[PDB]
RNA sequence: CUCUUAAGGUAGCCAAUGGAUUAACGAGAUUCCCACUGUCCCUAUCUA
């Protein structure tokens, strides 16, 4: 359940585009072609929004959220954040969040049930993350890389590190996340992979750069398709081999 | 407009704000951090003898001594008594956020305000003694 | 060869977590996302995406999208309603309140 | 021919030197294979490491400055050739510290290809910077190629003048036909030509300066009534292994044109040695050359305002007494056999 | 694509479908579009097309005499065959050049007062170890760039030219000064090195050196071009 | 709008001509960046190129890493002094020009951004926008 | 390795070549020059000729030299590959031949720029600007030849298959009509010619696919016959060649039926000739066309 | 008849010093740096 497009000829579909378990928010910029790739694979069953945060595209950068709660930064304008409220379902809390680190998406890197932070955001921001997103909350570096939220790529089923990570952090961060980590690339060797792609427990959606084994990777990591869980490493091992 | 407040208070040679410089001398890990800083060469006085009130360094002790020993220091420490004029102020001034602004002010004059002052008094005393 | 030996370890290891608590953390999956059909880009009747209705009103770049018709309101008729936002120098949006 | 070799109208059919068989054709291979990748190893060392990936990033070296292409003019090498083309004798100056460093040897090269009737010999100045047996045995070594005269220019106080003053006697009264000899003095910049000429007559009859291009056009100095000697600015010979630092070092460019010293200041470490230099400077506890230059600026009151060291002004001075001879240093002569 | 894939395109889909008809028009046009051409080019490329023309008639008449004639239809060894290759002389008279034209005013001084030095416009020669003269008593200035040392020496037996170098300038016929001052004229008879000749006496002498006349101007087309006087 | 930049970029008053120094935002080890070009430029007699926020610029290191320095690299503006109108309704400066080193596709040598960095310029180039910490 | 040479810019003959120079310098130098101006004038005007004439020639020349590679610094099998096609000799000859012209040229204008420093009158210079131009033509006539050669190896060499020597290569060998360009139609999408004759594929052919998330570029050959070296030929050096150098997957393929008209003694006799080709190799024998002949049910 | 390449391991012997690489001064001539700025980008406005 990985599948590759591009927001007018850009593979960071992180920064263009929030993906969570029960609602999608893509950019307005331009056609409607972006918007019916995330419709292919996501039908009727969840809402996609069309939003501008602080009338730019980059919205998987300045929002963070998961399936309980999204977190707007405190450049929303109140008429943005009442098409929010109006576009999504009493299920999905939204907040505005009065945080210097306005770049919510780059500095929370979180799902359905934790979340890792910038070690520099405020208690408050904190406290209003825990009772949000309902999520515990651990500030941290992905091996003393900040912006946990675009050098990582998390769900609840596994989560993809930026390749410059140590085995050590990635054994302490997998203990904290309680999901099974792999460091790798995507777009064809890019490291900001949070800002790469976006996923949820059952779709990926990754740029047109990415190859084969990275696809693989991510497949096997996010266990997105049936028969593929994350202990498919020993059988893609020649792959990554060859491929590294 | 006149040449005097234009090369005094052009954009590229601003100085730190009094709510910054208020935030600073709040906690006392901050006052322990500036008051031990890394050797900076692009800094006088190998960024030693730091005036925080001021926030201006000062080549030599006796410098910062005398600094101390000046109206214009004085002049900094009473305008750092008060409540530092955020937009908390303005915006409850023209009648917004009057709940927020009264619970801030409630906050700082209950526990920001007598942990910044004891801080204040260590770091005088401090100076005191090594001076 | 021993030189590649650190970078491809470092790059196929796999970390597994471990305990750390006796809490549930299961992914989800809504009901209607695990009933809905495949879309088939060569199928008769297959679903009309926003790109098709778009290319079929006036294309990319001349088609004038309603943001307001995903509204989910409770009445219908007040999708397309202008919404006020200054009345005597005050912002109504920070008046709006419930009770 | 071509036609034949390729091409619509080729007969060339079979290999002109066909392997004996597949043993031999595999191995050549195989050697060949291996060739190729020990080539590429040495070459990833230092090139691809080098120019190659800097364009992935696309960073681009800066253009290098015309400071360091002075002695390399038209007009200067015009005028050398005009004062070769007028000398009998012709006197290469070479600087006792570098004078390999200091050597035109195309120069040299062309006088012995096409004019080897003019007479040409070495004058090792600058003597008095160096210790006594290093200049014997640079004149040693140096005398297996060409006659080589030890020498110290000054007015007053100098050293070599009536061995010079012999020889010059000795050229003319050899050219007894000619009713007069000239002499002309070639070498780099600032090793000294004008100062052993001003030493000849006993008078400053010529400009002297540190700052390199002080002579501009060619002087006639009359020492004797058969005697004639020309002055000549200098020249820097156009190579590719001399690289910047190398040209700054032997006293070529002028410090206040070059745009970051600092990065030079480690070549003075390296030339320089640490007794040397801490006698010079009164200074000491330094590990690189940044805290060097910190150190001695701070001791010598070169603060910019707001108290930053004057990091470039420190370095111009330093290599302005490097060049000038305010610092001892030298380049050790061959090895004795 | 590899390989010969146009060629391969062109054997699996053929061409267009007006291709053959359509460069049979445009080769059958050809005629008029000549004639058109000849009339219409102006200038130099007008020139340029009647010279090909004419080459182009030149070279089919010549095709035409030899498929003609095709149709109609020195005593060398072994070993030197399939390989290939009065005492008047020849310019008793040239062009007389004047000082004027022959030497060139120099000027001295700030002021430009001084008219003393005069430059020699013509290519010289200047011997073997030459140095100049000291510029205060330089009166006859031989500029560098004008000194030759070789020339192309023509033998009119067995037809060769050699680049030889200069022994010296035997006679200018200008005049005496122009000869001792070593002046390269058209006319000029001078002394050439001919040992890569293999010239050999009766008396089996190896000649080296042998006299030679300069037929062109050098000060005009920049070399020397001399007649092996034999 | 130069190789990388995400789309069209609309007019801002251009506060940093060419022989200007900027700070360097980035982690890289750079302090300053001396613009020597301004990709992009137009051609008019005696004027000189100049950059605003969100430009692509060609900087020269001035202080800093060694080896960072005697180099040309490119660099993308992400502060301005000058001050300039956004179509929202006010205008608006920074208190410093501060730009960050790049690369020809637009992406950063450094992994953050220190201080804020422009809306308009976090829009255009997607890599900015992901090192970004701090976005108005 | 750059493994493609296609960006090789167009090489003009030598009377092409000779008018496009000089209408170059015809056309965008001024040509009004009068005997009334000055002295310096007129050296001006001719020397400007002279120079940019060189200029011309020399850049022509150096955009030659830089596009056609150096058959000694690349990968030795494209080196021997190249030195089959287009005879190293010949090639690194005519490269030469061009480099010489260059410094020739160069030579021509700086000595008659030196000479035009001492012109007297307009008609000197214009017959020393007419003689730097003519020695420059005639160098370049001297170049008829290399020229022709080397546009004919240009155009050649821009359309050689790009073959990886260090990917993962399946190599396919065997005898004429055994069904070598078949299997590469059947596991790539290479439009190489299947026909029931000898020698229908003349050179190496490439074609690619996947198999487990890695690309693997497969290369068909042209025919072996059971020949010594010394009376082998360019065709087969070819498949030699890459036999010898590509460390692969060599398959040699057999036909049963002998419908390639080769008998079974001949293609083993084949297979055990070339048998010290595959050294450090993986190598396997494909039977083909079973659906003619089993390999069972043989003699 | 003969002449010059004996000097040796980062400072020598020989007579504090081995000097004009001379301090100070200058409406003398020249180069560079910090600061500074309408010299310039690119010009606008005010007074007599
Ligand atoms: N110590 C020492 N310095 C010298 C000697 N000869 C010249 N110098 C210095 O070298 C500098 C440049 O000399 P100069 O004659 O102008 O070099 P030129 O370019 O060859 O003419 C002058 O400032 C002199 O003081 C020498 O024999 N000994
Ligand atoms: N029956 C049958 N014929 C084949 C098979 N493979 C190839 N051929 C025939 O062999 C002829 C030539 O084969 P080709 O592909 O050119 O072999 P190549 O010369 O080695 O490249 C073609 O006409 C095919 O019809 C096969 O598997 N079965
Ligand atoms: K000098
Ligand atoms: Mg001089
Ligand atoms: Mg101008
Ligand atoms: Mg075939
Ligand atoms: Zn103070």
């Amino acid at each position: 359940m990985a599948t590759r497009t591009q927001f007018e000829n850009s593979n960071e579909i992180g920064v263009f585009s929030k993906l969570t378990n029960t609602y999608c928010l893509v950019a307005v910029g331009g056609s409607e072609n972006f918007y019916s790739a995330f419709e292919a694979e996501l039908g009727d069953a969840i809402p996609i929004v069309h939003t501008t945060i602080a009338g730019t595209r980059i919205i998987g950068r300045m929002t963070a959220g998961n399936r309980r709660g999204l977190l707007v930064p405190t450049q929303t304008t109140d008429q943005e954040l009442q098409h929010l409220r109006n576009s999504l379902p009493d299920s999905v809390k939204i907040q505005r969040v009065e945080e210097r680190l306005s770049a919510l998406g780059n500095v929370i890197c979180c799902n359905d049930y934790v979340a890792l932070v910038h070690p520099d955001i405020d208690r408050e921001t904190e406290e209003l993350i825990s009772d949000v997103l309902g999520v515990e909350v651990f500030r941290q570096t992905i091996s003393g890389n900040i912006l946990v939220g675009s050098y990582c790529s998390l769900s609840n089923q596994g989560g993809l590190v930026h390749p410059q990570t140590s085995v050590q952090d990635q054994e302490e961060l997998s203990s904290l996340l309680q999901v099974p980590l792999v460091a790798g690339t995507v777009n064809r060797g890019s490291s900001v992979v949070g800002a790469g792609m976006v996923v949820n427990d059952y779709l990926a959606v990754t740029g047109l750069d990415t190859t084969a084994p990275e696809l693989s990777v991510i497949e096997s990591i996010f266990r997105l398709q049936d028969a593929q869980p994350e202990s498919i490493s020993g059988n893609l091992r020649d792959t990554l081999i060859e491929t590294y | 407009m006149g040449r005097y407040s234009v090369k005094r208070y052009k954009t590229k040679r601003r100085t730190r704000d009094l709510d910054l410089i208020y935030n600073d001398l709040s906690t006392k890990e901050s006052v322990q951090k500036l008051l031990n800083q890394p050797l900076d060469e692009t800094k006088p006085g190998l960024g030693q003898h730091y005036c925080i009130h001021c926030a201006k360094y000062m080549e030599t002790a006796i410098a910062l001594k005398t600094h101390l020993k000046g109206k214009v220091h004085k002049r900094r420490v009473k305008e750092l008594r008060g409540v530092p004029y955020t937009q908390e102020v303005s915006d409850a001034a023209a009648g917004y956020n009057l709940n927020k602004f009264l619970n801030r002010v409630q906050e700082i004059t209950q526990s920001v305000g007598p942990e910044k002052e004891s801080n204040e008094a260590l770091l005088k005393e401090h100076l005191d003694s090594t001076l | 060869s021993q030189s590649r030996i650190n970078n491809v370890l470092n790059k196929i290891h796999v970390a597994q977590p471990q305990a750390r608590d006796d809490v549930k953390r299961t992914p989800f999956i809504p009901e209607s996302v695990k009933n809905l059909k495949k879309y088939d880009p060569e199928d008769p009747n297959r679903r009309k995406l926003a790109r098709d209705i778009e290319a079929e009103n006036g294309g990319a770049g001349v088609f004038n999208v309603n943001l307001k018709d995903k509204y989910l309101l409770e009445d219908d008729e007040w999708k397309n309603d202008i919404m006020p936002e200054i009345l005597d120098g005050k912002n109504v949006y920070d008046f709006l309140d419930p009770e | 021919s071509y036609a034949d070799a390729f091409g619509p109208k080729a007969q060339r059919k079979r290999p002109r030197l066909a392997a004996s068989n597949l043993e031999d054709l595999v191995k050549a291979t195989n050697e060949d294979i291996t060739k190729y990748e020990e080539k590429q190893v040495l070459d990833a060392t230092l090139g691809l490491m080098g120019n190659q990936e800097d364009k992935e990033n696309g960073w681009t070296s800066a253009a290098k400055e015309a400071i360091f292409s002075k002695g390399q003019s038209k007009r200067i090498w015009n005028e050398l050739y005009k004062v070769i083309d007028s000398s009998d004798v012709v006197i290469h100056v070479l600087d006792a510290r570098d004078p390999l460093g200091t050597r035109c040897k195309s120069v040299e090269e062309y006088m012995k290809k096409e004019t080897p009737h003019k007479h040409l010999i070495y004058v090792l100045n600058k003597c008095d910077l160096v210790p006594t047996w290093v200049a014997a045995a640079w004149v040693k070594h140096l005398s297996k190629e060409r006659p080589t005269l030890a020498f110290h220019a000054s007015i007053t106080n100098s050293f070599g003048k009536g061995s010079l003053i012999q020889l010059l006697r000795q050229f003319s009264q050899l050219h007894t036909d000619r009713k007069q000899i000239s002499v002309g003095f070639i070498g780099y910049p600032n090793t000294g030509k004008s100062s052993i000429i001003n030493t000849l007559r006993k008078k400053k009859v010529c400009q002297v300066a540190p700052i390199p291009g002080e002579t501009k056009v060619w002087q006639y100095i009359t020492l004797m009534k058969r005697i004639f000697l020309i002055d000549c600015p200098g020249i820097v010979p156009p190579s590719s292994k001399d690289s910047e630092e190398d040209i700054l070092f032997r006293g070529v460019v002028r410090v206040e044109h070059v745009t970051h010293p600092e990065q030079y200041i480690p070549g003075v470490l390296k030339r320089c040695q640490v007794k040397h230099l801490e006698r010079t400077y009164e200074i000491s506890g330094w590990k690189d050359a940044t805290e060097f230059i910190e150190i001695l600026a701070r001791k010598q009151g070169r603060l910019l305002k707001g108290g930053e060291p004057d990091e470039s002004g420190v370095s111009k001075q330093i290599l302005n007494d490097f060049n000038r001879g305010k610092i001892p240093w030298f380049v050790l002569p061959p090895e004795k056999e | 694509p590899q390989n010969d894939y146009i060629e391969r395109h062109i054997k699996q889909h053929g061409k267009r479908l007006d291709h053959e008809e359509r460069k049979r028009k445009r080769e059958a046009r050809e005629s008029h579009k000549i004639s058109e051409r000849a009339q219409k080019l102006t200038g130099w490329k007008g020139k340029q097309f009647a010279k090909k023309r004419y080459a182009e008639k030149v070279s089919m008449r010549k095709k035409i005499k030899a498929h003609e004639q095709s149709k109609v239809k020195d005593a060398l060894p072994t070993y030197l065959l399939d390989r290939e290759q009065k005492f008047s002389v020849p310019l008793p008279k040239v062009r007389g050049i004047s000082e004027e034209e022959m030497f060139k005013v120099i000027k001295t001084g700030k002021s430009r007062s001084k008219s003393w030095k005069r430059m020699i416009t013509k290519h010289t020669f200047v011997g073997e170890g030459f140095t100049r003269r000291p510029v205060k008593m330089e009166r006859i200035i031989r500029p560098s760039a004008l000194r030759q040392k070789k020339a192309n020496v023509t033998h009119p037996e067995l037809g060769v030219t050699v680049f030889l170098p200069i022994l010296a300038v035997k006679k200018n016929p200008q005049s005496p000064m122009y000869t001792q001052l070593g002046v390269l004229t058209k006319g000029t008879i001078i002394e050439v090195n001919v040992s890569e000749l293999g010239m050999v006496t009766a008396g089996g002498k190896v000649v080296w050196g042998k006299y030679a006349q300069v037929t062109n101007e050098p000060d005009r087309d920049g070399c020397v071009n001399a007649v092996l006087l034999v | 709008s130069g190789n990388g930049a995400q789309g069209t970029k609309f007019r801002i008053s251009l506060g940093l001509p060419v022989g200007a120094i900027m700070n360097c935002a980035d982690n890289s080890g750079a302090r300053n960046l001396y613009i020597i070009a301004v990709k992009g430029s137009g051609s008019r007699l005696n004027r000189l190129p100049a950059a605003s926020l969100g430009d692509m610029v060609m900087a020269t290191v001035k202080k800093g890493k060694p080896e960072l320095r005697k180099k040309v690299m490119p660099a993308i503006v992400v502060r301005q002094a000058k001050s300039w109108r956004r179509r929202d309704g006010v205008f608006l400066y920074f208190e410093d020009n501060a730009g960050v080193i790049a690369n020809p596709k637009g992406e950063m040598k450094g992994s953050a951004i220190t201080g804020p960095v422009g809306k308009e310029c976090a829009d255009l180039w997607p890599r900015v926008a992901s090192n970004s910490g701090v976005v108005v | 390795m750059q493994l493609s040479w296609k960006d090789i810019p167009t090489v003009a003959p030598a009377n092409d070549l000779l008018d496009i120079v000089l209408n170059r310098t015809q056309r965008k130098t001024p040509t009004v020059i009068r005997p009334g101006f000055k002295i310096t004038r007129i050296r001006a005007f001719y020397m400007r000729k002279v120079k940019y004439t060189g200029e011309g020639f020399v850049e022509k020349f150096e955009d030659i030299l830089k596009g056609f590679p150096n058959i000694n610094d690349v990968h030795p099998f494209h080196r021997d590959l190249m030195d089959t096609l287009y005879e190293k000799n010949h090639y690194k000859i005519s490269l030469a031949a061009i480099s010489r012209a260059k410094s020739l040229v160069e030579q021509v204008a700086r000595d008659y720029v030196r000479l035009l420093k001492f012109g007297q009158s307009l008609f000197q210079c214009k017959q020393l600007k007419r003689a730097a131009l003519g020695r420059m033509a005639t160098i370049v006539k001297k170049l008829r030849d290399p020229l022709a050669y080397l546009e004919q190896v240009r155009q050649h060499i821009g359309r050689l298959p790009s073959i990886d020597p260090n990917t993962r290569t399946l190599l396919i060998c065997g005898y004429p009509n055994v069904g070598k360009s078949s299997f590469l139609r059947c596991i790539t999408k290479s439009d190489v010619d299947v026909q029931p004759y000898a020698f229908t594929t003349k050179s190496l052919y490439v074609g690619h696919f996947d198999y487990k998330y890695l690309r693997f570029q497969a290369i068909d050959t042209p025919g072996i016959l059971d020949r010594p070296t010394e009376e082998m030929n360019n065709i087969e050096m070819q498949s030699i060649y890459a036999i010898a150098h590509l460390r692969s997957c060599v398959l040699y393929f057999m036909d049963l039926s002998e419908q390639c008209g080769f008998t079974i003694e001949a293609q083993v006799k084949l297979f055990h000739s070339i048998k010290p080709l595959f050294a450090n190799k993986s190598v396997m024998v494909v039977i083909n066309k079973t659906d003619i002949i089993r390999p069972e049910d043989l003699d």
